[PDB]
């Protein structure tokens, strides 16, 4: 088959400037079954450039695409926020193949996160079961870690993290890791604490509550 | 205009088989050919086969052969899709497409992609059977923060099957409102947190009540958040 | 009700030689013309034996359509009592000739930089075709008395040449898509009629 | 079945012009449209065709130039040209379109305007008198008249004594020139017995510019 | 598809029989119309399919042939029948083609073209340009050459002619040559000759004069 | 073995005709593109007529209507038939091979054309003798004038081949008549002048003429 | 109807040397085109074939490329046998096309030619016709002009002017310039002067009779 790999793997630009994406192909593909996709969030995808060169119908003129042989290119001119999608490289020369993806991101200041940890409640407790929450809000950029440490010695392979969209006002991140055990091995320590680590923070911050404290 | 609309989500258990629709209006329908693509959660597309409307000759993709099978009707105006021996790998989003890579009378490649796609039918298997959401608060603790304001929130715990709505005070609270994405634990439960952000003026003249909607229960639960007490 | 697959004959991805061109049959479908009369700045146009205005008022038995490559200076040659290479070693057309001829360039899809050898047409032949007959034979041409024996020589030659489609030509040596739509009549309900 | 035309007038090289050909006596949508145009030097060259589903055919030499146009609510054709050379000269011709069987046929044809496109602007013809000699007297009569050349645009009108003398009187057809005027030579053969005895004075009428001259041929002694 | 008629004139009397070929240079079939012109007037369609009469005109007129050669026949001449006759090819498409005419006239006895010449005056000589005029009056048929001499030298590319209508009443033909050159042209040479060559006359008759005899 | 080989030409008269043959040896004229080409004395190729191997023939525009191309396939034979011939038709005529985009590799020997008014005559002599004004270093020209002559070729030489060193024959020119000319010339030392006698011999073998002429100088 | 230009019409080079000849089309006629060679008196022989292919039996020292509008062709090192004419041909569609030719000579140093003339003699002075003979000998290059001065006036007309090829010895020319008049014009002067200018000749040399010696 033909492998077609994108590049970059995401954009992060500012509004109004230009974006330019590249998909390379193991072997030659004929001009003529070259296609683009772009795909909103929550959304169906659509058809953006079908030859290579040629534009779907109702598409607007920012949207141009270039190349031959193994390399394709397609560039906005101009950048919107409605521009702002999942963008796919397709070619049906030898059966068909999709690209890897590329994303487009909106570019700001980077924003040290807000780092809160909320205990388990009683009533989740009394279930035998106990969940302990590290949240970051306001953050940017997405690349953020974070290490979980009871008593002072590090857990891995039993926590869980989720994130959201860029927001639609300020274009910033949020992050809810979770870490779970059952009862008994909440009881058996005091302290609990969460370590974020973020390039708006100059050095780790460590959030950290004893086990009977009100 | 060109319209093409699909079933509803449907969820299912490993070995069972799913049928999908696929109604076009708008078009001379034996003039295009249908294609079908598949989208894991969180992941990127996966082209799964072609299906002719004039003489229903069809080509299935590399992965996909000898699972799926695609027929049409050209009377409603209709395209149905059935994938047998389901497992957990093949919980997705599935499209259907009117067609221009392929021709419907000789068969032959063209100079086009796929158009007018239509909106999405989610199918979900897993061995796991309807519950209802238990939900949790988390509130603010005692330890004070520079800048004076806090948050807090309720957790979604052990929920099946997606989606759940919450809502914090029926929109009267629509600031800092975060819902987070659902992740599919170990045992084969969602989760899911909400959490808000709160001066600390109100905090003693103020009480918030979320509410947590799970419409396969048909569950309602509104619960308070208060602050911690001994 | 079926509309004519035109598209599918106008907008394909690969064209046959013009030695190996590629014949379709369409039947039992409604012809809208429409799609031919709106087109682009498109080289040839040019209808035999009846005007381009009136075809979506004639009913025809069956419609032939013949899709191939050549280059620019031959597109004259695809007409009714014309004589040349291509006329006479590639693709003859009859005399009472009724049908369209319609031709365009494709410079920017069957050129490529360092060549392109895909496309080849016949250059030896020891006598004419008669009117809509292929010939795919590729066996050495016999130019002297020796026989050749199968292997090229002295006055033995491979029949097909190679265009070589370079986007540096000229126009006229530039590659063009032709499509040749035949109509014909016949004691036949005539399946292809038109929206009238 | 009716077709008037109007539009057709002077304008200058390289500039746009509209023709306008209205129908009565038969329904506008049913049939084809054309335009032929016909010039002295080369003869009928058909320039433009439209049809009933709005396509339009042009040939070789006048296609990016010319546009057609039907409003059939307002049963009427239109032609508009641009980019104009000199070659364009004719009388424009609109035609309806008829078929029988497979065989087409140009049916009903117009009145047709007169197109002249050149660099020309209104000039006042000379007049000269061509007398009578030796070598122009044959058998009792003499040839005389008056040559008026350099003139535009047509036409001029020639007389003699008001239009006192009618037979014997032969005028020429106007031809062009390379200098873009037009020259044209008025003749009369009269019996050699009026020879210096009668008044032969040629009067030219030029209306497009209001010019009017008065020439007396006055025969030679020899 | 270049288009050929003969004769290029015929002239016939009222009651003859009119015959005139048209030829193609490729085969056209039945692809044939003919097509009838009077001065100052519309064309009118004749004949179409190459033998298919339309409604509204004279029988009188036939269409014949097939392939590369068609013939349009009079049966018995009138005076509305004189005009200049076209045949047009209606094969390829969009692009019709007409042929070059053959215009009918009525016959006449033989007239010998009389013969005059004119020199340029003293007020067209006071201007810097000279014309010389030569005349021929009352000829019949319209084919006749004239040839102009300066000082036994052929002249070409400096002669202009000019052919009125067949008469009304006597049906004759009158023609005029005129010579333009510079004033000083015209003073760099003395004898200026003028000569007709007609059918009706046995031998080419050239009119010669000197500059300055009058 | 692979040749072929041209004959049929010669004089003709404005307005007559003539026809070109070309035999082959080796090459099937009915398998294989044949072409008739021509070039003027001095002017450069130009193509005349083209045949295929399916019967289809072509010709240039300054021949169209009036020269015609034969094939006999039993002779093997290539013929170009001329009719109406000008002056611009004289020439030398070739048959080669057409290969397409190869090229045309086999070409015969060609055959010389000439149109005129003709009236074959033989030549006038005059002697170009030395004198003052030819004389510089001891060494001066002398020659022989060959003039008004039809047709070529006419060979000039001096003592029947004893005297060839320092000779030039300068090639004819066609005069505005149709006649030609040339004079052939040598040069020797003035002292040689007194005492060897130089003797010119003029060979128009059309005219079957062996005129000589002795040059010596004039006082 | 495309037109083939060649652009050097001559050449002049000496045994040893790299020459290059350019043939530029009107239009643009593709990668096919044929260079011919024809030495004086033979038929053309094929050299290149496809603007760059070297047809069999042809030394390695030809080469050739092009594509477009313009094509070259090369000699790496001149043989004595190279010297000869180059013709390049075109095809199209049933147009055979030849481009004007370019003449290959051989180097020289710069040679004086030897001024001589040569009277009309009595015999030829009966018929009622005088030709007067101007010769050059032995000068290199080509070129030279040669002006007729009868009445200490330029003459215009009734000349024509022979040149000689290139000399298989000493690569040299010569050549004979004639004058030809009537009896009658011939019998009214004696002015009769042959003014030669060359490259070699610092200035124009004029040489004549009188004919009342
Ligand atoms: C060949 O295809 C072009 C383009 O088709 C468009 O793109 C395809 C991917 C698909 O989405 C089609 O439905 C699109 O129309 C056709 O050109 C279009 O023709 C329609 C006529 O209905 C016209 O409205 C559009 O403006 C045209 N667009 C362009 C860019 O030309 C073309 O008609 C096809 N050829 C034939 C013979 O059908």
């Amino acid at each position: 088959e033909i492998v077609l790999t994108q590049s970059p793997g995401t954009l992060s630009l500012s509004p109004g400037e230009r974006a330019t994406l590249s998909c390379r192909a193991s072997q030659t593909v004929s001009s003529t079954s070259l296609a683009w996709y772009q795909q909103k969030p929550g959304q169906a995808p659509r058809l953006l450039i079908y030859g290579a060169s040629s534009r779907a119908t109702g598409i607007p003129d920012r949207f141009s695409g270039s190349g031959s042989g193994t390399d394709f290119t397609l560039t906005i001119s101009r950048l919107e926020p409605e521009d702002f999608a999942v963008y796919y490289c397709q070619q049906h020369d030898t059966s068909l193949t999709f690209g890897g993806g590329t994303k487009v991101e909106i570019k700001r200041t980077v924003a040290a996160p807000s780092v809160f940890i909320f205990p388990p409640s009683d009533e989740q407790l009394k279930s035998g079961t106990a969940s302990v929450v590290c949240l970051l809000n306001n953050f940017y950029p997405r690349e953020a870690k974070v290490q979980w440490k009871v008593d002072n010695a590090l857990q891995s392979g039993n926590s869980q993290e989720s994130v959201t969209e860029q927001d639609s006002k300020d274009s910033t991140y949020s992050l809810s890791s979770t870490l779970t055990l059952s009862k008994a091995d909440y009881e058996k320590h005091k302290v609990y604490a969460c370590e974020v680590t973020h390039q708006g923070l100059s050095s780790p911050v460590t959030k950290s509550f004893n086990r009977g404290e009100c | 205009q060109v319209q093409l609309v699909q079933s509803g989500a449907e969820v299912k258990k490993p070995g069972a088989s799913v049928k999908v629709s696929c109604k076009a209006s708008g078009y001379p329908f034996t003039s295009y050919g249908i294609s079908w693509v598949r989208q894991a959660p969180g992941q990127g597309l996966e082209w799964m086969g072609w299906i002719s409307t004039y003489n229903g000759n069809t080509n299935y993709a590399q992965k996909f052969q000898g699972r799926v099978t695609m027929t049409t009707d050209t009377s409603t105006t209709t395209g149905y899709m059935e994938l047998r021996r389901l497992r957990s790998d093949d919980t997705a989003v599935y499209y259907c497409a009117r067609d221009y890579t392929r021709g419907a009378w000789f068969g032959e490649s063209l100079i086009g992609g796929f158009d007018n796609w239509g909106q999405g039918t989610l199918v979900t298997v897993s061995s796991a059977s309807t519950k209802g959401p238990s939900v949790f608060p988390l509130a603010p603790s005692s330890k004070s923060t520079s800048g004076g304001t806090a948050a807090l929130g309720c957790l979604v715990k052990d929920y099946f099957p997606e989606p759940v709505t919450v809502s914090w005070n029926s929109g009267a609270l629509t600031s800092g409102v975060h819902t987070f994405p659902a992740v599919l634990q170990s045992s084969g439960l969602y989760s899911l947190s909400s959490v808000v952000t709160v001066p600390s003026s109100s905090l003693g003249t103020q009480t918030y009540i979320c509410n947590v909607n799970h419409k396969p229960s048909n569950t309602k639960v509104d619960k308070r958040v208060e602050p911690k007490s001994c | 009700t079926n509309l004519c697959p035109f598209d599918e004959v106008f907008n394909a991805t690969r064209f046959a030689s013009v030695y190996a061109w590629n014949r379709k049959r369409i039947s039992n479908c409604v012809a809208d013309y429409s799609v031919l009369y709106n087109f682009a700045p498109f080289f040839a146009f040019k209808c035999y034996g009846v005007s381009p205005t009136k075809l979506n008022d004639l009913c025809f038995t069956n419609v032939y359509a013949d899709s191939f490559v050549i280059r620019g200076n031959e597109v004259s040659q695809i007409a009714p009592g014309q004589t040349g290479n291509i006329a006479d070693y590639n693709y003859k057309l009859p005399d009472d000739f009724t049908g369209c001829v319609i031709a365009w360039n494709s410079n920017k899809l069957d050129s490529k930089v360092g060549g392109n050898y895909n496309y080849r047409y016949r250059l030896f032949r020891k006598s004419n075709l008669k009117p809509f007959e292929r010939d795919i034979s590729t066996e050495i041409y016999q130019a002297g008395n020796k026989p050749c024996n199968g292997v090229a020589g002295v006055n033995c030659y491979f029949p097909l040449q190679s265009y070589g489609f370079r986007p540096t030509y000229g126009v006229g040596h530039q590659p063009y898509r032709v499509v040749v739509l035949s109509f014909e009549l016949l004691h036949a309900p005539a399946t292809v009629c038109g929206p009238k």
